[PDB]
RNA sequence: GAGCCAGCGAGUCUAACCUUGGCCGAGAGGUCUUGGUAAUCUUGUGAAACUCCGUCGUGCUGGGGAUAGAGCAUUGUAAUUAUUGCUCUUCAACGAGGAAUUCCUAGUAAGCGCAAGUCAUCAGCUUGCGUUGAUUACGUCCCUGCCCUUUGUACACACCG
């Protein structure tokens, strides 16, 4: 059964799945000094899944942590208030 | 009294000229008209392999057949329809008359 | 808008219907982890029991869950219009089933040994292990074993 | 009567029709205003015509445009070349030909197909092949 | 100056069109709804299941409003998609016609949508007063 | 127990009907006896009762030779043999109570399974 | 026999035949004219199809 | 879920084809009427890709839907080696593919559907038609074919001489 590929696995990190306190207060903290902040950005620095991005990035944007600039379907587009 | 005729043959030069001398000779009898409305030309197409045996490259073929279709409204009393149709029947081209 | 302190009382694994359910995801994609239960049938049950389809398995209350599964188990007593359960109007009973987990692989080999019982032709066919529904064997399926 | 004229765009199968009369300038497409044409990209696509020449020609004009054929993005170039063609032709019968040259001129220097139709056809299939150029398959052994 | 259905964007006219029906609770909602998924080419029932009877009221709507008759033959086909039929090429497959019989028969108890000659469903001038009023009020949301 | 047929059990369908059999019925054979009345089961089941008297108890009854094999097994041939024409010979089958609504051609193969070797 | 020429004919390729040379392959229904199609092939010119494209 | 737009075409009378609309049914389908021998009616063939909002969140995963089990219908004298369609369930290989190799120069390639042909039923096929629409080149004889010139010939059913 030969097959004439290789196919080696990868590592597939946990990312986080229900959002608690530890996860809560770091996005609050770290959401500024961010120049640009989208669902990738956060799946890859806060290790949530794009469920809780997408979630998230909904919640800050009516009560101020970060300023659109485009509120596209699939593609979120955000800076900071300085 | 709204007499139709019809006409819907293959060729295009006895169609016309038929429907040139209606339209010509109704002008001596001095009728009003609905000057020939010409419907959208249709195409009959079959499209047929050109080798009796399945052989060779698989050269296809279409044979076409194109139909035209004119109809002119007329109102006349009866005997300029009974002259009318009477006269000029051209071979290929096919007339028929309705009434209303 | 609504984030959500999720608290210790969460789950990584549950156990329904013998099977080891994987929590963190959503309640209807992680209950098809059960056998005779897919994507169509486990939505109806948790709109039947009246829970939140928006959360994860790990986090659903310990009395939400067992509702769950006695709609599962009773289907058509709870108004599931049944034509939408798998095995309806049986061949012995004649009443209308929902084989779930074990049943399903269970009650499967047991039609199948009908037509081996009886000689019918499907049940020859899989005795030999080849095609049942009608295809064509001169090519596809070479390196089936 | 009313000073009225009467223009079409086109493009592959999309033909519009725009009746352009003197108004207190609305500007619609099939009923609805110019700002509303679905494909939101495009939309600031089919601005572009009134915003060369700028808004003040469409005051005292309003425009009816009545779409059909084609696809979705042909029938937005229909659409602007209607508009276009249909206020070269208003300036052409009523007002001077000073004023239709310059309209004319920051048209067509922008974009040529805003006035002139794209003449790109379909190309016919041909037998063995699913395309007009395409083949199918050639096998030798 | 008249704003009317035309004047209004798509999408959120009839969105807040079935808010409006969402509130005033008078609809007859069928009662196989959130069993069904209303298309046969359809792979999964309606998403946001607890409204989407009052989605595709307000979608009708809008339809008759536009054209000048409907049936419900016409519907099936609207909202009809490509159906994955497995390992074959996809096809378009009509929708489910009870869908679009009922709301059209719940829009009638409303009295929005009349019967027409010549056949098919006519909007009424019951209709024709009140989507004229929600866009009215929708379109100064944002202004 | 013994074999109840969808909640229907010997006792009735032994002997119930031919035609309420087909009211507990699925879909084809529903649909085979919604459309045709041919006399075509009418001389087979004839001869099947022949073949039932001159069979004592302890007897299994003659083979009862036919081609039709698209003839649905009601229950009224259960408990006989029938010889089934598979294109050249004639196969023979009991017919079990479990073997019900199926056709006589499952039941005489059409083909010999091939080997390669 | 009544059993001679009983197995109906209503549909399939046994119902029709070539107009010209009673075959049942390749037959031609399009318009009604039931022709074999290598049988229209030498009758095209003179019932009014022309090769044009 | 919502928007929402083509073109090529086919269609029954001494027959029952294309089917609108109303009603029943989750569906596939059933039933009552109607229009059409056709630029008139099906039919704006409301096609799909696509577009806008939402759930998913790198997991052989809500990718993929093969292979199996039960029922409900449709065509047909008949459907078992499942005709086809629908529902529910089961939910495999496959993580872009070695040596090899095909087609192609603009509305073209490629994507995406529809009609027609075969057709009582059955399209993953073909013939056409539209929809969306690139990159690259505007060369050369390097490879593979074919043609020509010069040349040698003891060949001429002609080098398989
Ligand atoms: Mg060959
Ligand atoms: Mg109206
Ligand atoms: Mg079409
Ligand atoms: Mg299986
Ligand atoms: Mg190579
Ligand atoms: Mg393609
Ligand atoms: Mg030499
Ligand atoms: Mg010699
Ligand atoms: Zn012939």
């Amino acid at each position: 059964k030969k097959k004439w590929s290789k196919k080696s696995m990868k590592d597939r990190a946990q990312h986080a799945v229900i959002l608690d306190q530890e996860k809560y207060d770091r996005i609050l903290k770290e959401v500024p000094t961010y120049r640009y902040v989208s669902v990738s950005v956060l799946v890859d620095r806060l290790k949530i899944g794009g469920s809780l991005a997408r979630i998230a990035l909904r919640h800050l944007e009516k009560e101020g942590i970060i300023k659109p600039i485009s509120k596209h379907s699939k593609q979120a587009i955000y800076t900071r208030a300085t | 009294i709204k007499i139709r005729i019809t006409l819907t043959s293959t060729k295009v030069k006895q169609l016309e000229n038929v429907s040139s001398n209606i339209v010509k000779n109704a002008e001596q009898h001095n009728l009003v008209k609905k000057g020939p409305v010409r419907l959208p030309t249709k195409v009959l197409k079959i499209s047929t392999r050109k080798t009796p045996n399945g052989e060779g490259s698989k050269t296809w073929e279409t044979y076409e057949m194109r139909i035209h279709k004119r109809y002119i409204d007329l109102e006349a009393p009866v005997q300029i329809v009974k002259r009318i149709t009477q006269i000029t029947i051209e071979p290929g081209v096919d007339v028929e008359v309705v009434v209303a | 808008s609504l984030v959500v302190q999720e608290q210790g009382s969460f789950q990584h694994i549950l156990r329904l219907l013998n099977t080891n359910v994987d929590g963190n995801i959503k309640i209807v994609y992680a209950l098809t982890t059960i056998k005779g239960v897919g994507r169509r049938y486990s939505n109806l049950v948790c709109k039947k029991a009246d829970v939140d389809l928006h959360k994860r398995a790990g986090e659903l209350t310990q009395e939400e869950l067992e509702r769950i599964v006695q709609i599962m188990q009773n289907p058509t007593h709870y108004k599931i219009p049944a034509w939408f359960l798998n095995r309806q109007n049986d061949i012995t009973d004649g009443k209308d089933y929902h084989t779930l987990a074990n049943n399903v692989e269970s009650k499967l080999r047991d039609d199948l040994e009908r037509l081996k019982k009886i000689r019918a032709h499907r049940g020859i066919r899989h005795f030999w292990g080849l095609r049942v529904r009608g295809q064509h064997t001169k090519t596809t399926g070479r390196r089936r074993a | 009567a009313v000073p009225s004229v009467q223009t079409f765009g086109k493009k592959k199968s999309a033909t519009a029709v725009a009746h352009v009369k003197a108004g207190k300038g609305l500007i619609k497409v099939n009923g609805s205003p110019i700002t509303l044409v679905e494909p939101e990209i495009l939309r600031f696509k089919v601005y572009e015509p009134l915003l060369l020449v700028g808004l003040d020609k469409f005051s005292n004009i309003d425009i009816r445009v009545r779409v059909t054929g084609g696809g979705h993005v042909s029938q937005v170039y229909a659409i602007r070349q209607a508009i276009a063609k249909g206020l070269v032709a208003y300036h052409q019968k009523y007002v001077d030909e000073q004023s239709k040259n310059e309209l004319k001129k920051a048209f067509t220097s922008y974009d040529r197909t805003l006035l002139i139709a794209d003449s790109r056809r379909p190309e016919p299939k041909k037998f063995g092949g699913k395309g007009a150029r395409s083949r199918f398959q050639k096998s030798y052994r | 100056p008249g704003v009317s259905v035309r004047d209004v964007a798509a999408q959120d006219f009839i969105n807040a069109y079935a808010s409006f029906l969402q509130r005033q609770g008078k609809l007859e909602v069928p009662g196989y709804v959130d069993i069904v998924k209303t298309s046969s080419g359809n792979e999964m029932p309606p998403q946001d299941a607890e409204g989407w009877f009052y989605k595709r009221a307000a979608s009708v709507a809008r339809h008759i409003y536009m054209r000048k008759q409907v049936g419900v033959g016409k519907l099936n086909k609207l909202y009809g998609g490509a159906k994955s039929r497995g390992v074959r090429p996809y096809k378009h497959i009509d929708a489910s016609g009870s869908i679009n019989r009922k709301v059209l028969q719940a829009l009638e108890k409303i009295g929005i949508v009349e019967i027409s000659p010549k056949g098919g469903r006519r909007i009424s001038e019951n209709g024709q007063r009140d989507l004229d009023r929600i866009a009215a009020q929708t379109l100064e949301e944002d202004e | 127990k013994t074999h109840s047929y969808r909640g229907v059990d010997l006792e009735k369908l032994l002997e119930m009907s031919t035609e309420d059999f087909v009211k507990l019925a699925p879909a084809r054979v529903r649909r085979r006896f919604a459309r045709g009345m041919t006399s075509k089961p009418a001389g087979f089941m004839k001869k099947l009762r022949a073949a039932k008297l001159a069979a004592p108890e302890n007897e299994k009854p003659a083979p009862v030779r036919t081609h039709m094999r698209n003839m649905i097994i009601v229950p009224e041939m259960i408990g006989s043999v029938v010889g089934i024409y598979n294109g050249k010979a004639f196969n023979q089958v009991e017919i079990r109570p479990e073997m019900l609504g199926h056709y006589l051609g499952e039941f005489s193969i059409t083909y010999t399974p091939v080997r390669h070797g | 026999e009544n059993v001679w020429f009983s197995h109906p004919r209503r549909y399939g390729k046994g119902s029709r035949q070539c107009r010209v040379c009673s075959s049942h392959t390749g037959l031609i229904r399009k318009y009604g004219l039931n022709i074999c199609r290598q049988c229209f092939r030498e009758k095209a010119n003179d019932i009014g199809f022309n090769k044009f494209r």
